[PDB]
């Protein structure tokens, strides 16, 4: 979890995406979902759903994010006597991440303080 | 052809349909 | 106890090993009697 | 024992329900919820819900028959966090997500109110949820709901409130590269109290421009992001959307 | 002293998903009653195996 | 765990069935878990249980431990109670007939409760009130008896009920003046010495000063209840007749110990009190002294939930 | 490795009330004594190591005078000295003066009297020094086919153990074990012999459970018991295995032992968590506590229905 917040921050998304595969690897639902959310990755959170048998919450994202063929497949699983099929907002906004301006590939830069009168001395 | 009363065997079987009925 | 539709109800715990006698209808109660010939009611 | 409780029992177990209405009127008040547990296991539920005057088994039999008034109003009456939890579940199995809502904000459940939100595309319902789980301590639903809505200001003064300083300049320095200055002086000023050398290391941008490569071009980019992408899309244009990995900020 | 503060990477527990049969794995008592009676368990908590 | 918990209420009457064996240490144990799993579902017939096995306490004279048991057994009728306040009106009455009681511990349990149930729970307050001068004349320890006395001084509201602590005070003090009283009958002109009267030749004048702040609360609240002038001045002439006649008896050699002068202090401040009817003084002893009782009482409360609350935070 | 960290089998406390006796005096009563002076001499010499004592001098002495007497008494306190004389030097390395003592071994696990083959058979249980081992593994296998139940069940503990700590010594006695069990009578066989497939494998065990299950009511309290605590392992380890079970545990807890009724109570509840598992698990504790008249049963049970509403 704090590695896949420690490249969100850096910015490396190849690595988050790594991550959320280790995460379905490790049956870590909450942790795949969570990493899907970092990545933005809407067919994963859809899939996640229907693999959770979270049916209801499937099918809205499914069809509020124009997923229309995994919508369809969705609404077929539906009972039409027994289960009302959700309204979807057609004013839903799309969530999606801010996309990393500047990736964080090398260490923060340290200044060459002076080493101490110590660690200059000694090390010679 | 009597009216046979008590089956060995039943009280466990009831207790497994109660169980079963809980869920397991 | 009483039996009814399946079901047991407990009406009383007993201390003791009592007889039942009969139930009175007008005086909502049942009677019960030890071995002593103590005689004991429950409504 | 009552007569009119076991008269009531054998007419319900004999299905004259004519003769149960008949004998209900004389069952005492304080004995009808054993009556109503009665009828609940004989199946009889819609019946027992009407006899119960348990407030606890009447909201227990209109969660089962999904009478979702009286199940609120029993809910309202008991202010139970449990009772609402359950009726969010109903509420959500039987798609009344605006009182699946409510309920989720009585039980405190800010897990379920973020997955309700999400789901819906609302995005007041996600601001609302991150303003009040921010009040009530709950910084990592608070910190998501913000960010989903590119609220990264909030995300940064979020981070910067429960002191994690570190972790706010990569924040800043990822997506709101303006603010990266500001945030490695509170860093340093932190780091200081701890480890003095430490602290004197950390590089601030505004006086070592040199060891941060791109970043006066990545401010001409975050001023773009914010022209551009001002306005949310609608939910449905979801499979038109390029996802943010493939997405270049800098060359766009 | 039960309430761990929940953190951003935990679990999030879908109850609905849960199948309602699922006992918690508790550690075989047996073993650990074993270990604890020879003296081989190290106390959990106070000596950090590491020190 | 909070699963079990429910399963467990259910069998509540079962647990309650270990109360069998004669070991003090089950009892008490079984009475916790017990009181722990009691529910608006299960408490009546807890109620009706424990208070058989109160009353089986009394006719049952041989075992050692039969008072702590009775201790125990009015401690968990208490707590149930208070948790469940329907159960006080039909508790309350057999835990007043323990005030009486040769256990002082049993009794102080008791009287501690019946003080925490009348502040609470005014519709019991004329009940309590009732009863308590009923089993007044029975207690024997001189604590029980300051306590009472505290108890009917705090609560009479009603122009009848101080009237009756006033007769059952001097039926409990015997002829006044108690000094010319004792010396006519050694002049021949335990002996069933009323228990009051008993306590103050004893030497316990600290049961005295507490009489004092009754007589005081009681005549300050007959004053504000009876419109006729003449009866209010008897009746605090009264009083002032019973907290005199004991400062006499206190400083005669007649009780085995002299008052102390804390006591003669303390008295004489009441005497004080009643001659002057202030206004002042009738807000401090009719109204403030119950709001100290309401604020001891609600910051205990506080205490324990905040010390709960640690324990959970 | 101190006495103290050493494995300690026995203590004794006896206060050497007498001047204690000189390693000369002991030597000598070794050597030269009777049988009864030689035993009283072993006796010493046991309790003397016990209590910290090095008598290093004195290990040839038994090995040549007291080693090949076939005195009974002698025999057993033999097996006691070996089981606290140290075998090995500082360095770990086995005394070469053990190879004397090792044919000594090989001998008492052929000898004509049933009881030494068993007692010397338990004595190996405790034997850590592979070496010594090594050449009694054909003696320790005949020891299986022996008529008498008293050999054959403390052959069968020596086995388990040498597999525990040894298992190059003998890698086929968990196959060598499941057939003496399907071919065995005795029940205190047949509990060691299952009671080692529970630790050294557990699918040969099951296999063997699973020819005999309907029948486990009518074995007696001891296998039952050992059975018990195969299911309760099996299904801990392996949650899946708990339906299959459960008919078994629920027989189980209307066994005529109440020690049985008590661990299938106690077994039950870790295999099902539905209410009617617990009801019946619950009633047959509450049972337990009121047939029961010992106090010590009645409180312990007490604490199992205790920690049963913890959940």
């Amino acid at each position: 979890d704090k590695l896949s917040f420690l490249y969100l921050i850096t910015g490396n998304l190849e690595k988050l995406r790594k991550m959320m595969k280790i995460a379905e690897i490790r049956k870590d639902m909450s942790g795949h979902y969570q990493n899907a959310l970092y990545l933005g990755d809407v067919s994963e959170r859809v899939r996640i759903l229907k693999n959770c048998g979270q049916k209801s919450l499937a099918y809205l994202s499914a069809a509020t994010h124009g997923l229309d063929e995994e919508a369809e497949s969705l609404k077929e699983t539906f009972d039409p006597e027994k289960e009302t099929i959700p309204d979807i907002d057609p004013n839903a906004k799309l969530l999606q991440p801010p996309a990393p301006i500047m990736p964080l590939d090398t260490n923060w830069p340290l200044l060459t303080v002076s080493k101490g009168f110590f660690e200059g001395s000694i090390a010679s | 052809k009597a009216l046979k009363l008590g089956a060995k065997g039943k009280e466990v079987d009831n207790f497994v349909d109660k169980l079963k009925s809980e869920g397991e | 106890n009483y039996y009814v539709g399946g079901e047991i109800v407990t009406i009383a715990h007993l201390d003791r090993t009592m007889y039942l006698l009969g139930y009175i209808p007008k005086d909502n109660r049942l009677y019960l009697g030890d071995k002593e010939l103590n005689i004991v009611s429950y409504s | 024992l009552l007569v009119s409780v076991l008269e009531y029992q054998t007419a319900v177990m004999r299905r004259d329900f004519s003769m149960a209405d008949k004998v209900l009127p004389t069952i005492p008040k304080e004995q009808r919820t054993r009556v109503a547990h009665f009828l609940e296991k004989q199946g009889f539920k819609q019946q027992a819900l009407t006899v119960s005057t348990d407030p606890e088994h009447r909201f227990e039999l209109a969660l089962q028959l999904g009478e979702l008034k009286i199940a609120y109003q029993l809910a309202v009456e008991a202010e139970s966090e449990q009772k609402w939890k359950q009726l969010a579940e109903l509420a959500i199995s039987k798609c009344q997500f605006s009182l699946a809502q409510e309920c989720l904000h009585h039980a405190q459940d800010y897990g379920g109110l973020l997955l309700l939100a999400t789901a819906s595309g609302n995005a007041s319902m996600v601001n609302k949820l991150a303003e009040g789980a921010e009040r009530d301590g709950k910084n990592n639903v608070a910190f998501m709901s913000y960010f989903l809505q590119g609220k990264l200001d909030a995300c940064l003064e979020l981070l910067i409130r429960t002191g994690r300083l570190p972790e706010a300049a990569f924040l800043a320095r990822t997506y709101l590269p303006s603010q990266v200055s500001r945030v490695v002086k509170l860093w340093r000023e932190n780091l200081s109290k701890v480890n003095q050398k430490a602290a004197e290391s950390l590089a601030d941008p505004t006086e070592y421009e040199n060891l941060f490569p791109g970043l006066k071009e990545a401010f001409v980019v975050e001023e773009w992001v914010k022209e551009t992408h001002a306005d949310l899309w609608p939910a449905k244009q979801y499979p038109l959307v390029t996802p943010n990995e493939e997405r270049n900020v800098m060359e766009e | 002293k039960r309430n761990v503060t929940v953190q951003p990477d935990d679990p999030i527990s879908f109850m609905q998903l849960t199948a309602k049969n699922e006992m918690n794995c508790k550690e075989d008592q047996f073993q650990l009653s074993l270990l604890a009676a020879m003296g081989n368990t190290q106390r959990k908590e106070a000596a950090d195996p590491l020190a | 765990h909070p699963a079990h918990e429910r399963v467990l209420q259910d069998l509540v009457m079962d647990i309650l069935r270990v109360l069998s064996t004669p070991d003090l240490e089950v009892r008490k144990k079984t009475l916790q878990l017990a009181l722990d799993l009691v529910s608006s579902r299960n408490v009546e017939e807890l109620v009706i249980v424990l208070k058989k096995e109160v009353i089986k306490t009394n006719n049952v004279s041989e075992h050692e431990d039969t008072d702590k048991y009775r201790q125990l057994l009015v401690r968990t009728l208490h707590s149930c109670s208070v948790r469940f306040p329907d159960m006080a009106a039909n508790v309350i009455p057999v835990l007043m007939e323990f005030l009486s009681d040769s256990n002082e511990a049993a009794a102080a349990d008791v009287l501690e409760f019946v003080r925490e149930a009348i502040q609470r729970f005014d519709n019991l307050r004329m009940l309590i009130v009732e009863k308590m001068l009923e089993v007044f004349h029975a207690i024997k320890s001189v604590k029980i008896y300051r306590g009472a006395l505290w108890i009917l001084g705090e609560y009479c509201s009603t122009k009848e009920d101080i009237q009756s602590v006033m007769t059952e005070v001097r039926r409990s003090l015997g002829e006044i003046p108690i000094v010319e009283s004792e010396i006519k009958k050694e002049a021949g002109e335990e002996e069933d010495r009323p228990p009051l009267r008993g306590f103050l030749l004893d030497g316990d004048f600290f049961v005295a000063a507490s009489l004092a702040t009754t007589l005081t609360k009681i005549a300050l609240r007959y004053v504000a209840l009876v419109q006729e002038k003449k009866k209010q001045n008897s009746f605090v002439a009264e009083a002032m007749l019973l907290m005199a006649t004991i400062l006499h008896l206190g400083k005669s050699s007649l009780p085995k110990k002299p008052i102390t002068d804390d006591d003669v202090d303390r008295i004489s401040l009441c005497l004080k009190v009643l001659s002057e009817c202030s206004p002042l003084m009738n807000d401090i002893f009719n109204k403030e002294c119950r709001q100290s009782l309401s604020q001891m009482l609600s910051a205990k409360l506080e205490e324990e939930k905040l010390s709960q609350k640690k324990e959970s935070e | 490795m101190t006495a103290a960290e050493n494995v300690c089998y026995t203590l004794i406390n006896v206060p050497m009330d007498s001047e204690p006796p000189s390693e000369i005096s002991l030597k000598n009563d070794l050597e030269k004594g009777d049988v009864k002076s030689k035993t009283e001499a072993l006796k010493k010499v046991i309790i003397m190591i016990l209590n910290g004592e090095k008598l290093p001098g004195l290990l040839m002495t038994i090995i040549r005078f007291v080693l090949p007497l076939q005195d009974h008494t002698i025999k057993k306190l033999l097996l006691v000295f070996w089981e606290i004389v140290p075998k090995t030097t500082p360095d770990g390395r086995l005394l070469h003066e053990m190879i004397l003592v090792c044919d000594a071994y090989r001998k008492d696990l052929q000898h004509p009297n049933e009881f030494i083959r068993g007692s010397t058979l338990r004595f190996l249980c405790k034997l850590k020094e592979a070496e010594l081992l090594e050449p009694l593994m054909p003696a320790i296998r005949a020891c299986l086919e022996h008529r008498h139940s008293y050999v054959r069940r403390n052959a069968v503990l020596a086995i388990y153990t040498i597999y525990r700590n040894f298992e190059h010594l003998i890698p086929d006695a968990p196959e060598l074990i499941h057939d003496f069990l399907v071919n065995e009578k005795d029940a205190s066989c047949k509990r060691n012999a299952f009671m080692m497939l529970i630790h050294a494998d557990q699918d040969r065990a099951l296999d063997y459970l699973s020819t005999c299950i309907d029948q486990v009511q009518t074995f007696g309290d001891i296998l039952q018991l050992v059975i018990v605590e195969l299911i309760y392992k099996v299904c801990h380890a392996n949650p899946s295995e708990r339906a299959r079970f459960i008919r078994c545990i629920y027989n189980l807890l209307q066994s005529s032992s109440p020690a049985v009724k008590y661990e299938a109570a106690g077994t039950l509840v870790t295999l099902s968590s539905a209410p009617t598992a617990i009801k019946a698990a619950a009633q047959c504790y509450i049972d337990l506590i009121i047939k029961e008249s010992d106090n010590n049963v009645k409180l312990i049970v007490l604490d199992r229905l205790v920690e049963l509403k913890e959940h």
